Formats: structure tokens, C-alpha cells, sequence
């Protein structure tokens, strides 16, 4: 059933999203790019979280530039004048590098843990024996769980009552059945993988860390207690949203509802707010680094 | 490319590599200790609980970890020429005695020898484990003696525990960091392994707060 | 009585003094700008040598140009082969405090010293196909800085005892001790000729001695600190020291003074480990700001910087072929820079 | 040192023995082996060989899957195992120790020897095989090869075994100009690829034997058929 | 008494040395660099073919 | 973004002016 139609981008919306997603975009890359930078100094201290912060970090950089101007020039000409190939590959390369932001951030959880729990191999600087076998494993995860979207998504011109639309939708229909079988529940799949999955097992590690890790002694077991979940509480804040725009738009979306009009349209609005809010969780580690460690935080001030 | 005995050639020195690297993991899995402190400060009799011309290095093991001492303030040398030999050790061992604040200087010389490799440029983060020796023998003479005679701009009662907390303080207040080095305090008690059980937990300690700065988390 | 003595001391040393004044008439800088200098000195890096996991503090190069031993403080010294970056041998020493790993000319044996007092001659070349230590020379009562080979029968070692000694091998026992010195020797040079020898202590003074003889024929002063190294000039008439000033001084035998001081404001830290090349026209400096210096030996201007260490550089040496240089820092990684 | 093999006797043909040798007086662990076979009246040839740590093997084409090798480092003991002997392997066996670094000195040592009965390579051919020497007289041997054998780093890989009547051969001249320890000055050795020789000056005694170049460029490693000095 | 003894009689032994001029030391230094500076790998580079590394 | 046909102009649209992802 037709509505009215009053489906569009708030011009204000517009006005105060380009700023904020810019200036996010000029945090996250110059606080990745002197986290690698930094890295690359730290020789000295070359042990597997160092390994992983860099890998955190380039993910990091390769998810802000490749999602940053591409949804921002959406609010401007909202027209897809790319090619093709790029449409059917910008979701591939996002996916990826969510996925090894979110892996990342679990290999840390674990290594972070494992520091405390496991002090019998008690030094050693350098590369560690295993961490290079989980690096791959991540990288090669990410792909592999990601290619889905790789042959997903496509052009394709409709008509419509006073324009001619240019959507880089996944198309319902397609040759393979399996894609179609991912199709139909994708975003519970995109939940439970990226949100749920590295919440649970992150949290999980860093309580144990607590529980192992629990004068001046006491209250740095405490001060390291408190930041491992903060650190967790802001990444489930700041990654909330995208997914809960998805659910909301799969399974509250009706099909005879009058509402569906301002449904959507708030859906869109919720789901700008959400990448914004993605990408300052992307932005979010370098601050936790520079906000815990000294090392790091004379590193930045130098 | 290369030959036949350049290629057997090769293969020595990986054989070589890998028996390295594993002398070096079980070398790695392994504290130690730069001890040291005053003449007859308790050090002769620190060395017969941790154990049971240069160097005396003093071999013995716990719960785990294989601690390692090296014994170095009992032969008389120079100063700080082999003193970045040392450095990168796990903790420093001072053994500071209390019998020496009436013999003449001793305890000056003591604190101005902490004073001296608490500030150092090599021992910036290296912590270091206190030993206040002969307890018992300090509370006889300080009831036989004042204490206002080793501290001139210094008053308080002549009880045991005033100037062991007193001279605690005095000693962890001659460092000029405190977020990095770490200093821990013990009075030698009694001659069982409780000593060892002190030394190994204050060794358990740096090495988490260590290996928390290298994850980036401290 | 004793006052007299302290009388003729000083008087002696003041026409010692005078003496070497009135011989010295003009300076190495008036002269060396006449010639051209060489330029800027690039110094590539061609092998690094990742064995060790401690820190470094000493190598030698072999006379044959392509094998050195380097020494750490993990407990062993390790012999290279330098241009295929090869373990020949892995020696576990009998105390991972070790300062020094010298290199017999014939290349038979490899000797180590450190803070046991002991330089342990080791034999490489042994029908059993292991390297088995062949002597351990005692009785020094002080930790060695360095140990040097005259021949596969003769060693000569500076300890912390304030002296220097030549050994023997066959036998055990120091045939000659030098002495003279007040504080510790922390250097020692063998002359090309190997009929002399400097040692360089801690009384910010450098002396050489008659090998033969067995007592110092002059002694040189003016460094203001310890003598962290000392190397001879390939000519084997002159050799520079190194203080902790970060200064490189240089001095003359046949002269008996000191030529040209190589003074940089833009470093103020200590003197590692310096050396000259085979045609002695630039000498290098391992300095404690983790990078290593390229002096000019005649024109007393820096002609080059090497800095691929991120610590301090613990030893540097230089092949008598002259082509590579290999610097050795505590980051555990032998570096050689052609 | 000294390297004794055993495990040497009469068998069927098609069928098996394992032969077995011990070694004593050095680091069993860092060389490696090799196993030579001496005909009854032919040269020598080679079997197999095993790197230290047994992390490298190979065969003579001859003898691949029929034979197999083993070493247990820890009682110091090494293995050859043989099935399905055929009628040529009747011959005397040797094990060779040979290390491998920067200025060695491989097969400096060869066993004794064990005998037993049964009832595309560089080419090493010597134009010579007997030739008549008195005391005191300078004599030359010279041995070809069917391909250059000077490397690209400078090595030229070629080895020079004399073999006195009554034991096992032994190693004269490493890489055709280096000198065996224990040797006497006397022998020398020079050349170039596909053209070597050995000059020895002033002959005396215990000098009389069969003279075999070895080349050590490539597996597997062909001698030469020898050259015998007569008096 | 005996220790300022021997360090005056080392200090006069080594005020009887013939030395010799600083300019003369000065021109033999000069003279040995030039005449082996052709010679010096590190001085004048050498191209890549007497290069092992 | 994901409809389920090419006729429905209403999710077309949305996806249309929503963001890649």
C-alpha cells in the first residue's frame, strides 16, 4: 500500500552528521597511523600484544577510510555514481575489516588474560610462537566469512514514479541457493558473530583476568579491573546500534502498517547514528591506550 | 644456488638455531636476583636459606621460577663499571642490617649506597626487595641506646615499632620515582622460608606489573 | 724526607712537560686542510646476525677476514661466518658473565673472559669435532676487560686487578706483568708489529710497554675520564683512545704527545668502542647515544654516521682486509656494514 | 676415536641383514655418516648418507627403497638395513663420518669395514690405473670429471683417498688443494674443473696404495676406478 | 716512602726518550693515509664485484 | 540492506538512502 512517502534525510541531519563523521574520520586515522608509527619504534618491547595493536590499528584504518567518505557522499548525492565491481566489492572489504577489528580485539582479551593466569613462561620479547598461527587465522577468517557479501551485492536501475534509482542492494533473487539461504537471515548471523560473539568472550576473558588478577598492588589490581570492562562497556555501547537497526528494519518491518513511512525513515536516521558511532568505537582504542599507560601516553606526547 | 656442503652447512647452524632458542626458553622461564648490600648485613646468612672470584653466584629453586642470585657486594671492587652487566634484572636484594646504626656510620653508608642504585640509570624500573636484618638484636640496643643520635633533626618515642616504621619510611623515601621502581620491605623474620615465600611473591608481583606494561594494559 | 721525593716528582714531570711543549711546533688541523677531504661516507648494511637473545659485549674479527666470535651475556659465544651469516660453532661458557671473546691469528683458538677473573682458551680445531676448552688461565683477582693474542702460545689480558699480563698457554702462569697502572685497565691494543701493546685504565691515562722488556717506556695524559677503548693506527706509530667525554683523542709514540682531539658538542655521552680502518684515513667510535660514528682520522670532522642499532653499540671492529665493519650492540644483533 | 661396524655375513639372495656401527671417541651427534661399498675387486661406491639429527637422507640410485638407514644418537650406533639383497652387493661396507661447516674436513674418518657375500652422475674417470714408482722419485696422478667442478663461491669440490693394501681408505686433500690433517707435507694437490692431479714429492714407503678422487658437488657421489702404485 | 720512590724513578726513566718533532709525526701520518688510501674499501667504495657481502 | 522483491518501491527506496553496510 502506498503512503504518503515523506522518506528523506533531515537537511539538518545532514548539516551536523558530515562535521561529526569527518572529524571522527580525522581522529581515527591520525591516532591509527601513529599507533602503527609507534609500533614500528617499539622494538624493545616487541612481544604479541604489540603484534596485535598494530593489526587492531590497520584494520582499524582500513574500516574508517573505506566506510567514512563513501556513507558521507550518500548524504550528498545519495546516487552511486561508482562502478559495478566497486559496489559489489566496498561491502567485502567493510565486512573484512569489521571482522578483524572484531577478532583482534579478542586475540587482545585473551592475551591481556593470559598475562596473569599463565606467568610461567614469565619473559621473552619478541615474536611468540602461536600468535603468528591465530594473526592468520583471523585474516583468513574474516575473508572467508565475509566473501557472502563479496557476490551479493548489485546494481540495478529501477524505475521509479519520478526518478531512476541506482540501488547497491543484495538482490533477492540470484543464481545460488545458498546465497539465498544467506540472504534470508543474514543481519541475526551479522549479530550474533560481530556484536554477540566478541562481547561474550571478551568479557568472559577479562573477568577471569579480574578474578586471577584480585598497598599500591591491590589498587593497581583494581585500576587494571576497571578498565578492562570499561574498555568492554564501550564497545558494546558504541556497536549496539548497527546491528539494532538491522533487527529492527528484518523483523518489525510490516508489510500492510501505516506507520512503515516514519518506521523507515527513523530506521535510516538510527542507522547513520549507528556507523557514526561504529566508527568512534574504531577510534575508541588508541584513547584507551593513551589513557592507561604511561609508555603510551609520553609515546603520544613526544 | 648452493652446493652440497654449503647446503649440510646450512643445516648445522639451524640445528645450531634451534638449540638456542631452546636454551634460551628455558633460560627465559628463570629469575634473577642481583644481590647485595653491607658488610656482614645478613647477606651470610640470607645465602643459607636461598641456597639450600668475582661473581658468587648462588644457585637454588622454589614453587617454581628457579631464582638465581648473584652475589656481588661481598668482594671488593670498584663501583659501577660492572654494574651494567647487571642490568635488565629481575629485582635487587638489599640487605640493609639494623645492628650497624651505632657502630661507626655504617647505617649512613648503607643509605647512601640505596640512594645511589635506587636513582640509577640502569635500575629505573627494577624494583627493589628490602631485608632489615637482626630485629631482635636491633630492639636490644635501641633499649640500651636513644635514638635520637643517628638523626639529628629527628624526635620520637624509643619503641621497636616507631623506629622500624621510621627507618621504613626513611629508607622508601630516598627514590625519586615511584610509579615505575617499586620497593618492598621485610624484617628477616626468623630463619625459616617465610623469607623465600616473600621474595618469590614480591617476584611474582614485578613480573605480572611487567608483563601488564608490555600488553599495554598497566 | 718523603717531601724531597714528591719535590723531584714534580719537577720531573714539569721538564717532561716543558720538553713535550717545545717539540710540539704546529698541529694536525693546519695541515690535513690542505688536502681534500673524502667527503660523505655511506655505510650500507649488508649481514645482520640474529643468534643471540642478550646483549652483546664483545666480538673479534679472524685474520682470515670472514670469521668473528661474538661473546654475549647469555652464556655463549658464537663463532659467524660472515658472509653466508652461518653458526659455525655454538661454545656454552662456564659463566654467562662475560666481557671479552678474542680470536687466535692461526684462527685454532678463541679465548673469553669476563667477571670470574678467568680467560678460558678455548680449541676449535680438535679431532673429537667439539669445541672443549683447552686452559683456564687464573690468577688475576679482578674482572678482565679484554684478552688479545700474540701467537697460538702467547695471550695478553687487562684486568680489573690494576695490571696486565702476558700468559702462556702451554704452561699457565703469567710470564710477564705489567703494572704501573692506578685504576682499572679497560683497554688493551696489540701494535701491527706485536712488539707493543696499549692498555688503556681508568686513570683517564694511556701508556704502552715493552712486550719484551715488560715495563711501560712512556705514559700519555691528558682525558679528562675513564678510557673506554683504545685502538693502535694500522701504521702502528700512533693510537686513538676513547672516554666517556666522547672524545677520541689521539696520541704519538714517536712524538710522545697528542696530535688532535676529535671533539663533537652534539655528543656528550661515553665512548664504546673505536677503531681505525687498513688505510687509517677514517676512524670509527661506537658511542653510547645508540649510534655509531664515522670521524675523519686526519681532518678530525665527522664523514659519516651509522646508526642501525636502537642501543648502545658494546664493540666494533674492522677487517685487516678493510672491507667490512662489524658493530655489535646490546639488542642482541651483530650488524656489518661494508 | 674410532668408528667399528659389525652385523657382516653369508645371506641368500633376495634376502635381508641389517648392518650396524659403533662409534666411540667423539660427538656422535654432530656428523654425519655415509656408507661406501667396496666391491671385491672394484672401486669404491656410495649407499646412503644421513645428516645430523637425521633430518637428511639419500641413496645411491642402485640402492633406493631396497636399503634403508637409521642412527640412534643417544647409544651411538648407526644402521644400515638391507632386503631383498641382490648378487652384486656382495662387498666390503664402510662408514665415513663427515662433518660439514666452514673450513671442515669430511670423511676424515672411515671404519674399518665389515665384509659380506651374497650367492646423469658427474662422471669421474682416471686415464691412468697403474703406474710403476721407485722411492725417492716425484710422481704425479691426474683425474678428470664429466663436469666443471669448481663452485660459484670459489670451492672446488674434489677429494683425494688413499687406500694402503690391508685397511680402510683415507683422506689426503680436501677440496683438491687443502691438506688432511696428520698427513705429511709432501703430498700436493691443484687443478681446475674437469682437469685435477695430485704431485707427490719425494716417494718413500707406506706411500704404495690405490689412489681414488672423490668429487663432493652433487649426490650422489661418484670415485674414480683408482690408480695403484707399484714398486 | 718506597711507592714515591718508584714512581719518580718510572717517571725519570721514561724523560730519558729521544722524541722527535710533531711535524715530522704529523707528515708520516699524512703520507702512510695517502699512500694506502687507494687501497681502503671503506674509504673509497668498492663496486660490486670485490664485494663478498 | 535487503528486500524481499522488485516491486515493493517502499524497501527499494530505503535501501536506496541507506548506508553501506
Amino acid at each position: 500500500p502506498p503512503c504518503q512517502g515523506p522518506i528523506e534525510i533531515k537537511e539538518t541531519f545532514k548539516y551536523i552528521n558530515t562535521v561529526v563523521s569527518c572529524l571522527v574520520f580525522v581522529l581515527g586515522i591520525i591516532g591509527n597511523s601513529t599507533l602503527l608509527y609507534i609500533i614500528y619504534k617499539n622494538k624493545c618491547m616487541r612481544n604479541g600484544p604489540n603484534i596485535l595493536i598494530a593489526s587492531l590499528a590497520l584494520g582499524d584504518l582500513l574500516h574508517i577510510v573505506i566506510d567514512i567518505p563513501i556513507n558521507v557522499y550518500k548524504l550528498l548525492a545519495e546516487d552511486w555514481p561508482f562502478g559495478a565491481e566497486m559496489c559489489k566489492l566496498v561491502p567485502f572489504i567493510q565486512k573484512a575489516s569489521v571482522g578483524i577489528t572484531v577478532l583482534s580485539l579478542c586475540a587482545l582479551s585473551i592475551d591481556r588474560y593470559r598475562a596473569v593466569a599463565s606467568w610461567s613462561r614469565i619473559k621473552g620479547i619478541g615474536v611468540p610462537k602461536w600468535t603468528a598461527v591465530e594473526i592468520v587465522l583471523i585474516w583468513v577468517v574474516s575473508v572467508v566469512l565475509a566473501v557472502p557479501e563479496a557476490i551479493g551485492f548489485d546494481i540495478i536501475t529501477m524505475d521509479y514514479k519520478g526518478s531512476y534509482l541506482r540501488i547497491c542492494l543484495l538482490h533477492p533473487v540470484q543464481k545460488t541457493a545458498f546465497m539465498q539461504f544467506y540472504k534470508t537471515a543474514k543481519d541475526w548471523w551479522l549479530f550474533s558473530f560481530y556484536f554477540c560473539l566478541p562481547l561474550a568472550i571478551t568479557a568472559f576473558f577479562y573477568t577471569l583476568m579480574t578474578c586471577e588478577m584480585l598497598n599500591d598492588h591491590l589498587k593497581q589490581r583494581r585500576e587494571v579491573a576497571k578498565t578492562v570492562f570499561c574498555l568492554v562497556l564501550v564497545f558494546a555501547l558504541c556497536w549496539l546500534p548497527l546491528h539494532l537497526s538491522r533487527i529492527l528494519k528484518l523483523t518489525l518491518y510490516n508489510q500492510n502498517d501505516p506507520n512503515r513511512c516514519e518506521l523507515l525513515s527513523f530506521l535510516l536516521v538510527l542507522d547513520y547514528i549507528g556507523i557514526n558511532m561504529a566508527s568512534l568505537n574504531s577510534c575508541i582504542n588508541p584513547i584507551a591506550l593513551y589513557l592507561v599507560s604511561k609508555r603510551f601516553k609520553n609515546a603520544f606526547k613526544s | 644456488t648452493l652446493s652440497a656442503e654449503d647446503k649440510a652447512a646450512v643445516e648445522r647452524s639451524k640445528m645450531i638455531d634451534r638449540n638456542l632458542r631452546e636454551d634460551g626458553e628455558k633460560a627465559a622461564r628463570e629469575v634473577k636476583l642481583l644481590l647485595l648490600g653491607a658488610g656482614e648485613s645478613g647477606k651470610n646468612t640470607i645465602v643459607k636459606q636461598m641456597k639450600i672470584t668475582g661473581i658468587v653466584e648462588t644457585h637454588f629453586t622454589f614453587k617454581d621460577l628457579h631464582f638465581k642470585m648473584f652475589d656481588v657486594g661481598a668482594q671488593r671492587s670498584e663501583r659501577k663499571k660492572w654494574i651494567h652487566c647487571f642490568e635488565g634484572v629481575t629485582a635487587i636484594i638489599f640487605c640493609v642490617a639494623l645492628s650497624d646504626y651505632d657502630l661507626v656510620n655504617r647505617m649512613h653508608a648503607s643509605m647512601k649506597l640505596f640512594d645511589s642504585i635506587c636513582n640509577n640509570k640502569w635500575f629505573t624500573d627494577t624494583s627493589i626487595i628490602l631485608f632489615l636484618n637482626k630485629k631482635d638484636l636491633f630492639e636490644e640496643k635501641i633499649k640500651k641506646s636513644p635514638l635520637t643520635i643517628c638523626y639529628p633533626e629527628y624526635a620520637g618515642s624509643n619503641t621497636y615499632e616507631e623506629a622500624a616504621a621510621y627507618i621504613q619510611c626513611q629508607f622508601e623515601d630516598l627514590n625519586k620515582r615511584k610509579d615505575t621502581k617499586e620497593i618492598y620491605t621485610h624484617f628477616t623474620c626468623s630463619t625459616d622460608t617465610k623469607n623465600v615465600q616473600f621474595v618469590f611473591d614480591a617476584v611474582t608481583d614485578v613480573i605480572i606489573k611487567n608483563n601488564l606494561k608490555d600488553c599495554g594494559l598497566f | 724526607e718523603l717531601d724531597q721525593l714528591r719535590q723531584e716528582a714534580e719537577q720531573l714531570k714539569n721538564q717532561i712537560r716543558d720538553a713535550r711543549k717545545a717539540c710540539a711546533d704546529a698541529t694536525l688541523s693546519q695541515i690535513t686542510n690542505n688536502i681534500d677531504p673524502v667527503g660523505r661516507i655511506q655505510m650500507r648494511t649488508r649481514r645482520t646476525l640474529r643468534g643471540h637473545l642478550a646483549k652483546i659485549y664483545a666480538m673479534h674479527w679472524g685474520t682470515d677476514s670472514r670469521l668473528l666470535v661474538s661473546a654475549s651475556q647469555d652464556g655463549k659465544l658464537i663463532i659467524w661466518d660472515s658472509y653466508t651469516t652461518n653458526k659455525v660453532h655454538a661454545i656454552p661458557l662456564r659463566s654467562s658473565w662475560v666481557m671479552t671473546c678474542a680470536y687466535a691469528p692461526s684462527g685454532n683458538y678463541v679465548a673469553c673472559g669476563g667477571l670470574d677473573n678467568i680467560c678460558s682458551i678455548y680449541n676449535l680445531k680438535t679431532r673429537e669435532g667439539n669445541v672443549r676448552v683447552s686452559r683456564e688461565l687464573a690468577g688475576h683477582t679482578g674482572y678482565l676487560s679484554c684478552c688479545r693474542f700474540l701467537d697460538d702460545n702467547q695471550i695478553v689480558t687487562s684486568s680489573g686487578d690494576t695490571t696486565c699480563a702476558l700468559w702462556d698457554i702451554e704452561t699457565g702462569q703469567q710470564t710477564t706483568t705489567f703494572t704501573g697502572h692506578t685504576g682499572d685497565v679497560m683497554s688493551l691494543s696489540l701494535a701491527p708489529d706485536t712488539r707493543l701493546f696499549v692498555s688503556g685504565a681508568c686513570d683517564a691515562s694511556a701508556k704502552l710497554w715493552d712486550v719484551r722488556e715488560g715495563m711501560c717506556r712512556q705514559t700519555f695524559t691528558g682525558h679528562e675520564s675513564d678510557i673506554n677503548a683504545i685502538c693502535f693506527f694500522p701504521n702502528g706509530n700512533a693510537f686513538a683512545t676513547g672516554s666517556d667525554d666522547a672524545t677520541c683523542r689521539l696520541f704519538d709514540l714517536r712524538a710522545d704527545q697528542e696530535l688532535m682531539t676529535y671533539s663533537h658538542d652534539n655528543i656528550i655521552c661515553g665512548i664504546t668502542s673505536v677503531s681505525f680502518s687498513k688505510s687509517g684515513r677514517l676512524l670509527l667510535a661506537g658511542y653510547d647515544d645508540f649510534n655509531c660514528n664515522v670521524w675523519d682520522a686526519l681532518k678530525a670532522d665527522r664523514a659519516g654516521v651509522l646508526a642501525g642499532h636502537d642501543n648502545r653499540v658494546s664493540c666494533l671492529g674492522v677487517t685487516d682486509d678493510g672491507m667490512a665493519v662489524a658493530t655489535g650492540s646490546w639488542d642482541s644483533f651483530l650488524k656489518i656494514w661494508n | 676415536v674410532q668408528l667399528v661396524e659389525s652385523g657382516g655375513g653369508l645371506v641368500q639372495p633376495g634376502g635381508s641383514r641389517k648392518l650396524s656401527c659403533s662409534a666411540s671417541g667423539f660427538a656422535f651427534s654432530s656428523f654425519g655418516m655415509h656408507w661406501v661399498r667396496q666391491a671385491p675387486e672394484k672401486g669404491l661406491e656410495w649407499v646412503a648418507y644421513i645428516s645430523s639429527g637425521s633430518g637428511t637422507i639419500y641413496y645411491a640410485d642402485t640402492v633406493k627403497g631396497r636399503f634403508t638407514i637409521s642412527r640412534d644418537d643417544p647409544k651411538n650406533t648407526l644402521f644400515l638395513q638391507m632386503t631383498s639383497l641382490r648378487s652384486e652387493d656382495t662387498a666390503m661396507y664402510y662408514c665415513v663420518r663427515s662433518i660439514y661447516y666452514y673450513g671442515s674436513s669430511p670423511f676424515d674418518f672411515w671404519g674399518q669395514g665389515t665384509t659380506l657375500t651374497v650367492s646423469s652422475d658427474i662422471v669421474m674417470t682416471q686415464a691412468t690405473s697403474s703406474v710403476p714408482v721407485t722411492p725417492g722419485e716425484s710422481v704425479s696422478i691426474s683425474c678428470r670429471s664429466s663436469k666443471s667442478l669448481l663452485h660459484s663461491n670459489g670451492n672446488t669440490y674434489l677429494y683425494w683417498f688413499l687406500q694402503r693394501p690391508g685397511q680402510s681408505p683415507q683422506l689426503l686433500i680436501y677440496r683438491m688443494s687443502n691438506l688432511a690433517s696428520g698427513v705429511p707435507d709432501r703430498f700436493s694437490g691443484s687443478g681446475s674443473g674437469t682437469a685435477f692431479t695430485l704431485t707427490i714429492s719425494r716417494l718413500e714407503a707406506e706411500d704404495v696404495g690405490v689412489y681414488y678422487c672423490m668429487q663432493h658437488l652433487e649426490y650422489p657421489l661418484t670415485f674414480g676406478a683408482g690408480t695403484k702404485l707399484e714398486l | 716512602i718506597a711507592q714515591a720512590r718508584k714512581l719518580v724513578e718510572q717517571l725519570k726513566m721514561e724523560a730519558n726518550i729521544d722524541r722527535i718533532k710533531v711535524s715530522k709525526a704529523a707528515a708520516d701520518l699524512m703520507a702512510y693515509c695517502e699512500a694506502h688510501a687507494k687501497e681502503d674499501p671503506l674509504l673509497t667504495p668498492v663496486p660490486a664485484s670485490e664485494n663478498p657481502f | 540492506c535487503s528486500c524481499s522483491s522488485l516491486m515493493d518501491k517502499e524497501c527499494v527506496y530505503f535501501c536506496h538512502l541507506d548506508i553501506i553496510w
